[PDB]
DNA sequence: CCTATCCAATCGATGTATATATCTGACACGTGCCTGGAGACTAGGGAGTAATCCCCTTGGCGGTTAAAACGCGGGGGACAG
DNA sequence: TGTCCCCCGCGTTTTAACCGCCAAGGGGATTACTCCCTAGTCTCCAGGCACGTGTCAGATATATACATCGATTGGATAGGC
């Protein structure tokens, strides 16, 4: 499915994160800049930040595939992704 | 209160035999609010520069000249002349 | 917790970005910059909601962390 | 034509200072390219502001404030 | 790889002023008085750029093994900028 | 009668068109409360604008001089396999 | 691995940047005055807004339709010596 699956996420608007592990992971993140208290999240505001990282991902992955055809590869590397969070500041 | 149901009147004048959810609706009623803190916000340093504490329409005019691209800045100023005229004298 | 994030998940990241053939410590480069990212928004949303006396973050706090952050998020303002 | 007046071995001395070892042919035009296109962002947003006031003179607060439009803010002409 | 640490520890302006007045003085009429000012805040975020962008660009040309910049290096490094 | 020469027949897989209305539950809108939208006096402090200063950048001629430009040898880099 | 070649350095040449210096009024800024018109306040007054429900815009569930098209081997078969 090289030429079918790249054709069918991207016709698809819905989520592809998880929403309770993204919220543990949201949850876990919160406890460390609250001084160590449990803490109360919306369920707009959990959705607001799954939006928002879905989209910074799939961003960061599209201009990293860029820099993968520039050497010659079809094979995506951290090399990219530590590429592209530095020509962004 | 919100910008909402003012975007659905002018909805149903591009478009009165398409709908809409609310979704889309909330991003268009988080759209204008968007803008709106880009023009006041421009136009509240372009005042500031020549020493003016009021906001004419020269002020909002240049806001969106300077904010909006080419053919959109055109475009909202032909859209935003014809607004001051038609108010003042009717 | 880490862990939470899935390979399928990623890869269908990957596959909404255009990417072929997604590699392995990828999925360990990515949660990592989900670590760095997610972090970086909740910093400042919980200190926007400290400010006025509040246990809850709302929507309008992480749109405001957001926009500190450097992108606009449009459907979630109330 | 004032495009040419970005000579070659300034071309040069921007590469050399930005670590680049050899520059290729294109890049002494690519320079003459995207300082046609970046700098008139720069010229129109400081000229606006000249159309904003009544004057013929535009000052360095102009060229500043529209790199501050742009997202690159200038030190040492504020005052 | 000789003057490549010189002009990192210098200060001074590459272009020159008066083809630099003349090209921002070919835009200007597009939409004056220039003071000498003026000119100095226009090409010095200018070079500044320059510089940067070609620093930008040559950590794209080590990604591939290369050493030599290329006309696709300016056009990628600006892509994901979003200029 | 051995042999080279036309024939086809079995093996199998890989795609959407527009075909629907059916299990839930949210958009358009009627109604109504009202709080913000809106007309209007009134003092007044900012907007607009003439006169003048003097400033500073346009305008220009000359000196010699560092910086720009051009042609050849080649040697390690770019990219093809 | 491997051969094609593109700028780099250097000898040489030269046109324009920069400095030195006089000029001189375009016009930015400042003074002062006079008048827009908009904020404060106030009563008013009416589209715009929550409550509530009528029902229609849509989003799967998924049965299996849809007809040939790419290719290989065994059996007849006309000519040879």
């Amino acid at each position: 499915g090289w030429l079918k699956e790249i054709r069918k996420l991207q016709k698809s608007t819905h989520l592809l994160i998880r929403k309770l592990p993204f919220s543990r992971l949201a949850r876990e993140i919160c406890v460390k800049f609250t001084r160590g208290v449990d803490f109360n999240w919306q369920a707009q505001a959990l959705l607001a930040l799954q939006e928002a990282a879905e989209a910074f991902l799939v961003h960061l992955f599209e201009d990293a595939y860029l820099l993968t055809l520039h050497a010659g590869r079809v094979t995506l590397f951290p090399k990219d992704v530590q590429l592209a969070r530095r020509i962004r500041g | 209160e919100s910008y909402s149901i003012y975007v659905y009147k002018v909805l149903k004048q591009v478009h009165p035999d398409t709908g809409i959810s609310s979704k889309a609706m909330g991003i268009m009623n988080s759209f204008v609010n968007d803008i709106f803190e880009r023009i006041a916000g421009e136009a509240s340093r372009l005042a500031h520069y020549n020493k003016r504490s009021t906001i004419t329409s020269r002020e909002i005019q240049t806001a969106v000249r300077l904010l909006l691209p080419g053919e959109l800045a055109k475009h909202a100023v032909s859209e935003g002349t014809k607004a001051v005229t038609k108010y003042t004298s009717a | 917790n880490i862990q939470g994030i899935t390979k399928p998940a990623i890869r269908r990241l990957a596959r909404r970005g255009g990417v072929k053939r997604i590699s392995g410590l990828i999925y360990e480069e990515t949660r990592g910059v989900l670590k760095v990212f997610l972090e970086n928004v909740i910093r400042d949303a919980v200190t926007y909601t400290e400010h006025a006396k509040r246990k809850t973050v709302t929507a309008m706090d992480v749109v405001y962390a957001l926009k500190r952050q450097g992108r606009t998020l449009y459907g979630f303002g109330g």
